[PDB]
């Protein structure tokens, strides 16, 4: 993705 | 010194106060974001609220039986008689819980309602040394416990996606496909200012409590071991995320184990 994300 | 800088982050909107305190420098309470309780949105998310649609319990009971239908649906209730996960929950690999729900033939006070009774913990944001502002227990907290629930924006992946603020956003699917997004940057709650850590104490579980939609998990955070008094929280904010932001900076968590340093 172009952008970072939390996750599980 | 310490100085408090507010006496409730949340404006009375959560069981207790969230009160901010400064210890480090001179910046007052964080306001560049508006607080909220639970999640909102700006363009519409269409979640299926469907009353019809839920799955339900027709328990005559409290809950705590073999027999409870919404048990069956999380794979068996994980909550004690004190609300905290069982010992033998997959921390590791969560299952997804399915709380009771308002179409359940039980009462209020079942067993299987923990999250949707909201933030209980004693909390407090706080300056960190040396990663921004953090957020801290100020009590025990044991194991297995409901500490708060990560709350903001409900948006899609694609909108996720030209966030130019993306500190913030939290993938709710990791699959590809019609996939949506918690961004906590401009509406979040106390858990936006939860940093990471390496060895974490909370581990985030996807949960259901008034929809059953599955596209629109709430991601609730459980403490992984006794998180004692004082002890700042922390969750591993996984690849996705490091991914993007170990090209730009490194993980400061002190663990021995740090895997992002
Ligand atoms: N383990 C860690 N090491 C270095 N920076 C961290 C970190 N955990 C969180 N952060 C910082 O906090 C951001 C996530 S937002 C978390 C709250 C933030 N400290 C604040 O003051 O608003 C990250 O992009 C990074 O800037
Ligand atoms: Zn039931
Ligand atoms: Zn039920
Ligand atoms: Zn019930
Ligand atoms: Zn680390």
């Amino acid at each position: 993705k172009q952008t970072a994300r939390k996750s599980t | 010194v310490e100085r408090i800088v507010s006496r409730d982050i949340a404006r009375g909107y959560e069981r207790i106060p969230i009160p901010c305190v400064n210890a480090v420098d001179s910046e007052p309470c964080p306001s560049n974001y508006k607080y909220v309780s639970q999640n909102c949105v700006t363009s519409p998310m269409n979640i299926d609220r469907n009353i019809t649609h839920l799955q339900y319990c027709v328990c005559i009971d409290d809950c705590s039986s073999s027999n409870c239908m919404c048990g069956q649906l999380s794979m068996r209730c994980w909550y004690d008689k004190d609300g905290r996960l069982l010992p033998e929950f997959n921390m590791a690999e969560p299952p997804l819980i399915f709380e009771c729900n308002h179409a359940c033939s039980c009462w209020r006070n079942c067993r299987n309602r923990v999250v949707q009774n909201g933030l209980r913990a004693r909390l407090q944001l706080y300056r960190t040394r040396d990663m921004g502002w953090g957020v801290r227990s100020l009590q025990d907290i044991p194991p297995g416990t409901f500490v708060c629930e990560y709350v903001g924006e409900l948006i899609s992946d694609s909108e996720a996606d030209v966030r130019e603020e993306d500190s913030y956003l939290f993938d709710l699917d990791n699959k590809d496909g019609e996939v949506y997004c918690i961004d906590a940057r401009f509406y979040g709650n106390v858990s936006r200012f939860i940093n990471h850590h390496c060895e974490p104490n909370l581990v985030p579980v996807r949960v259901f409590m008034a929809h059953q939609d599955l596209r629109f998990p709430r991601i609730a955070f459980f403490s992984t071991r006794l998180i004692e008094a004082g002890e700042q929280l922390g969750f591993d904010y996984g690849e996705r995320f490091w991914d993007i932001k170990g090209k730009l900076f490194s993980c400061r968590c002190g663990s021995p184990k740090c895997r992002h340093s």
